[PDB]
């Protein structure tokens, strides 16, 4: 991020936590009570369901 | 691995080959961020110069 007056370094890791984590955190699903994810699929218009 | 085994059944497979190109030499240039910041040279001027 920057070099201080005395030549010491400020790394991003010194002012932030860094972690893989969701683009968003709003949806959480469960299947018969255990952690899950999944896809909800909607049918294009006029397409055959089966 | 696959191409080597294909080559061992000439009785069955022939001219089994990649369609594409093979890795080649290229030039790795590393911009040293600390030295850039210490000289007051912006990364954007560096990268568009290059």
């Amino acid at each position: 991020l920057k070099v201080n007056q005395d030549g010491s370094r400020v790394l991003l890791r010194d002012v932030a936590k860094i972690e893989l984590g969701g683009e968003n955190y709003d949806i959480i699903a469960e299947f018969n009570g255990q952690p899950a994810s999944g896809l909800g699929i909607k049918l294009a218009t006029g397409a055959n369901a089966l | 691995q696959l191409l080597a085994e294909a080559a061992k059944h000439p009785d069955m497979l022939t001219s089994v080959r990649p369609n594409g190109l093979e890795d080649t030499p290229q030039f790795k240039i590393d911009i040293d961020q600390e030295k850039a910041q210490a000289l007051g040279v912006s990364i954007n001027d560096i990268n568009t110069t290059l």
